[PDB]
RNA sequence: CAUUGGAGAGUUUGAUCCUGGCUCAGGACGAACGCUGGCGGCGUGCUUAACACAUGCAAGUCGAACGGAAAGGCCCUUGGGGUGCUCGAGUGGCGAACGGGUGAGUAACACGUGAGUAACCUGCCCUUGACUUUGGGAUAACUUCAGGAAACUGGGGCUAAUACCGGAUAGGAGCUCCUGCUGCAUGGUGGGGGUUGGAAAGUUUCGGCGGUUGGGGAUGGACUCGCGGCUUAUCAGCUUGUUGGUGGGGUAGUGGCUUACCAAGGCUUUGACGGGUAGCCGGCCUGAGAGGGUGACCGGCCACAUUGGGACUGAGAUACGGCCCAGACUCCUACGGGAGGCAGCAGUGGGGAAUAUUGCACAAUGGGCGGAAGCCUGAUGCAGCAACGCCGCGUGCGGGAUGACGGCCUUCGGGUUGUAAACCGCUUUCGCCUGUGACGAAGCGUGAGUGACGGUAAUGGGUAAAGAAGCACCGGCUAACUACGUGCCAGCAGCCGCGGUGAUACGUAGGGUGCGAGCGUUGUCCGGAUUUAUUGGGCGUAAAGGGCUCGUAGGUGGUUGAUCGCGUCGGAAGUGUAAUCUUGGGGCUUAACCCUGAGCGUGCUUUCGAUACGGGUUGACUUGAGGAAGGUAGGG
RNA sequence: UUGUACACACCGCCCGUCAAGUCAUGAAAGUUGGUAACACCCGAAGCCGGUGGCCUAACCGUUGUGGGGGAGCCGUCGAAG
């Protein structure tokens, strides 16, 4: 129930880095495999699912959880696309990433799972846990002196914070400002093909 | 009724109690059911690697 | 049976249906005199034969062997005939 | 006879009971008269709401309470002004309050000692 | 004075366009099967044989109604005190008609919805007005006798009651007569008079708890009715208590419910009668919607309890764990005769592709009896079992090029598996080990005490990157390709098709893709299918205009005045339980799930308005239509 | 240029008996079941309607009994056969 293997395959089939940078995908312009450098056709079908899939594996969601975050965001009110990458966004682990704790989401999925952090008093380790607005997390008073911990201290200066996030770094506590908007996340799917896709 | 018998290998005979499932074999007229591999008597192809299950093949260590 | 209450019940209901025979054999009784008075066209037979038929069944109603209404139903009819007869 | 009872609703190990008006034969869980409040007890200082007016009107025409919601009037009070005696009518206390835009604008601002004990964990990494 | 909603593809030809079927991509399930399988949360789990059932349990309770004393318990030289609590068996009261099960029957006022009863009954409960009077005779238990293998049965004697039966006294019970106000026809209701009548029970630990009868309330039931929801005309006639009337009877009650007499009706091509299938619904699945399919859990109504029939008791009966008779079954028998009904819970056999434990507790909620303590509760709360469904989590995280070996491929250059590994540093959710340890109980109990679940959830500590990944697919639709083997063989396939020696389609391998504790297959339903087209199709040649006309029912209707207000439209009130569903808040660490507010409940009834249109009633007009007179053509 | 059902292209396409095999279906002397009823005969339980010479503690007595009830019996209906 959780994708394990290595990310680079996905990375260089879905032709995007799914995370990081400076690395094996110096191999980008072909997917894995043996049959990696052959003209492709790409029909409809084959780019919206790219689109699913890329943020499938960048988000570490598989397929049943994203397609019930679709319907909520089909459901409810507003640009479908805009509400599942809300949704995404304000899944806990995406939440430890973007405000930087967390070299990875990988990583933020691991702390979490294994419950370093506390959420606006109680103890979360759910990576799915669905942040909501004026939440403040918190890393456990335990678990203040991680290894992962500290490398994020030492490093969040150059990873840059979205505007709907405040992060004291050395103390370990994300207020919630607001639940982001779609010029907040930063563009790299097509949520459009998304929600496209989940209508054939 | 007639069923056919898929996969390469046949051990099931006369008063062989089988279990019998849906399905068509397109080139063969009044064949509308297949047996299913690995159930009663029937047993599962024996060299199979690749979709054992829908032949009734163990996973072999 | 095979619970001891359903046996107690057998014998009880048993017991409550000799009674509630009784009862009603003996107002059928009375409505018959009253109504044979009737045919044979006395008045002071009928109008005592009614009385004693009219009083014995507001007594089952009241022992519940009959229902009041249909002790009312049968007083009635008992009346409206000995009104007749004597009109 | 007509009772006023508790109608159980939730999940296993969670019951949430409905303050109801049936009569003795019916089912537990089954078509009320009329559902009159609700009785969480699986919460803090269970939850108790009793429609008053109701209440009265049924215990006045002569609905008989179970043990349970002859408990619950006591300490709504109704089962001291219906059948007056000498009760303490311990109305529910409330199960206290939390409240989230408060503490967020506190701890927004609160920075400080935030990022302060946060320079005590870089102490503390370098006591780790 | 805007919307929350609609995707196609393949295949007829040498090629094309159209028509058109077939097939597929989606969703779903009370599913089964194959391979595989870690955990948790919440649900669900005989759809077939309404097949036959071993065993335990599922309905009892009351000594504050009664005689009592067979047990325990106190007091006494072992019996004895019924003496006090207590208490088998027995009378008596109440309950047993609820709860629980199943869906066989039923095409029907069974059900949904809305009304009517001036045709109804209603124990316990609440309320209010009267009362609770005077007598008497038995009987179970017990005792004795006789009979029976048993089940048990019949005598003799004896005994108590809140058991049973006389009487008195009591309206709004019968009959009848005045009179007030009135409805919807039968009528309803207020007041007075005459006449004939109808009850009861006592008990206590003195704190209680009960009895009878009027009138209301609440509750539950009953009947009647308008409207609504299957198929079949290769079923056209059906009915004789049948349709109506009058008198009687009966019933809680109206009624051919029943009866006697009289009449000849009643239903039906707008489908009676017959055949087929089926419990109905809130809902569920699907769908843009309209619809289509469905009636598991949960909730409402109905029906049924071995098959058929019947009543009895009761406030109330298809009387599941009642009775009687018959049939079919099973069992006991001493052969004379007896006993029984899991579609209650668990369970067995059987059938089947297929569905669980002969579990714990009355702690919580609900129910029965008791004044109460309390007793009973296979309701229920729980646990066991199964990936059956839904949801959540894990099987690691960061770094790591020297792009190592090894597989596989190769153009022998290399490429690929692949940051994958090795190696380095971390983290400890779940599992395993160990400690702490609940809520549910503002209950209950005079108190003492009191949690089945349960050492459970939750949580501290410890272990090791470890105990934890499979399944399908890779020609097109359709995301993903090569090598080797085979050689129209073996085989594949949902359709098109593939295999005849270079197979991306068979088999294996490497690589890949989709999903993931699941993944596929089969079955079934809806979608795509506008492929029954009301939304939303057509009929010259593609399937489709009757050979033609007349004409019945039916459908439909030129201009206009007046009026009705049935359709139609707009308010109001009532109803549409709950759950579900949509949505706003809240709780479970999140989610599923749960609670709560609102909406929805697409209708129906009542009532008040509007009168443009449809229709009804009614009156005009002549242009449609027909007629008169004259003219007139023709193998009618 | 005209016609065409040919496009493997007239050495094309294509129709029906007969012969052989396979599958589904119809008829058929008959044969074997099932269901739903009908008309009669008989008719248990039971309710109802009669009757009751037999049996009867409460009621009344002119205290020899009577009233009323019950067993039994008959009749209608009536499942099954
Ligand atoms: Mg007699
Ligand atoms: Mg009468
Ligand atoms: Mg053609
Ligand atoms: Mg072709
Ligand atoms: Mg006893
Ligand atoms: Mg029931
Ligand atoms: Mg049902
Ligand atoms: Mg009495
Ligand atoms: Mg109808
Ligand atoms: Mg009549
Ligand atoms: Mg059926
Ligand atoms: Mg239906
Ligand atoms: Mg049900
Ligand atoms: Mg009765
Ligand atoms: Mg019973
Ligand atoms: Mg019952
Ligand atoms: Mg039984
Ligand atoms: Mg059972
Ligand atoms: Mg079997
Ligand atoms: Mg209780
Ligand atoms: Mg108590
Ligand atoms: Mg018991
Ligand atoms: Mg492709
Ligand atoms: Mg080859
Ligand atoms: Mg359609
Ligand atoms: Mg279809
Ligand atoms: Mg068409
Ligand atoms: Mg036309
Ligand atoms: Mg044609
Ligand atoms: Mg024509
Ligand atoms: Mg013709
Ligand atoms: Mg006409
Ligand atoms: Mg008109
Ligand atoms: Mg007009
Ligand atoms: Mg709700
Ligand atoms: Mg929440
Ligand atoms: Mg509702
Ligand atoms: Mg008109
Ligand atoms: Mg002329
Ligand atoms: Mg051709
Ligand atoms: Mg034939
Ligand atoms: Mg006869
Ligand atoms: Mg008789
Ligand atoms: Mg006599
Ligand atoms: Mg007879
Ligand atoms: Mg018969």
């Amino acid at each position: 129930a959780r994708y394990t293997g290595p990310l680079t395959k996905k990375s260089r089939r879905l032709g995007t880095d799914l995370v990081g940078n400076d690395k094996s995908f110096e191999r980008r312009p072909y997917p894995p495999g043996v049959h990696g450098r052959g003209r492709t056709k790409d029909s409809e079908y084959s780019l919206q699912l790219r689109e699913k899939q890329k943020a499938r594996y960048a988000y570490g969601v598989l397929e049943k959880q994203f397609r019930r975050y679709y319907e909520e965001a089909d459901r409810a009110q507003g640009k479908t696309g805009d509400v599942l990458l809300q949704i995404l966004e304000s899944r806990l682990d995406n939440v430890v990433y973007r405000a930087g704790l967390a070299a990875t989401r990988r990583q933020a999925r691991q702390m979490v799972s294994h419950g370093h952090f506390l959420v606006n008093g109680k103890k979360v380790n759910i990576p799915s846990y669905r942040v909501s607005t004026h939440d403040i997390i918190d890393v456990r008073e335990k678990s203040k002196d991680l290894p992962p911990i500290v490398i994020a201290r030492e490093t969040f200066e150059t990873r840059d914070v979205p505007a709907w996030l405040e992060v004291r770094p050395n103390k370990g506590r994300i207020l919630v400002h607001q639940l982001p908007t779609r010029d907040q996340i930063v563009i790299d799917v097509n949520e459009q093909a998304i929600v496209e896709l989940y209508s054939k | 009724v007639t069923a056919y018998i898929p996969g390469v290998g046949h051990n099931l005979q006369e008063h062989s109690m089988v279990l019998v499932r849906g399905g068509r074999v397109k080139d063969l007229p009044g064949v509308r059911y297949k047996i299913v591999r690995g159930s009663l008597d029937t047993q599962g192809v024996k060299g199979r690697k690749q979709a054992r299950s829908r032949y009734g093949a163990k996973k072999e260590k | 049976p095979n619970i001891k209450s359903q046996i107690k019940r057998v014998k009880t209901n048993e017991k409550s249906r000799q009674r509630n025979k009784a009862v009603k054999s003996a107002l059928r009784t009375y409505v018959r005199n009253f109504r044979r008075a009737a045919e044979a066209g006395d008045v002071e037979a009928a109008t005592k034969a009614a009385r004693v038929a009219n009083r014995q069944l507001d007594k089952a109603a009241s022992k519940g062997v009959i229902h009041k209404n249909q002790a009312a139903n049968r007083k009635s009819a008992i009346s409206k005939k000995l009104n007749s007869l004597a009109a | 006879a007509t009772k006023i009872r508790l109608k159980r609703l939730g999940k296993i190990r969670t019951p949430h009971y409905r303050v109801v008006v049936m009569d003795s034969r019916a089912k537990r869980d089954g078509r009320a008269i009329e559902e009159i409040g609700q009785y969480h007890p699986k919460a803090d200082p269970s939850v108790i709401v009793i429609d008053s007016e109701r209440v009265q009107y049924w215990l006045g025409v002569g609905a008989q309470p179970t043990e349970a919601v002859v408990a619950l009037l006591k300490r709504t009070g109704d089962w001291q002004k219906f059948t007056g005696d000498t009760s303490p009518s311990g109305v529910k206390p409330q199960p206290e309050r939390p409240n989230k835009d408060d503490l967020f604008n506190a701890a927004l601002a609160e920075a400080d000692e935030a990022p302060r004990e946060a320079i005590t964990k870089k102490s503390e990494g370098a006591a780790a």
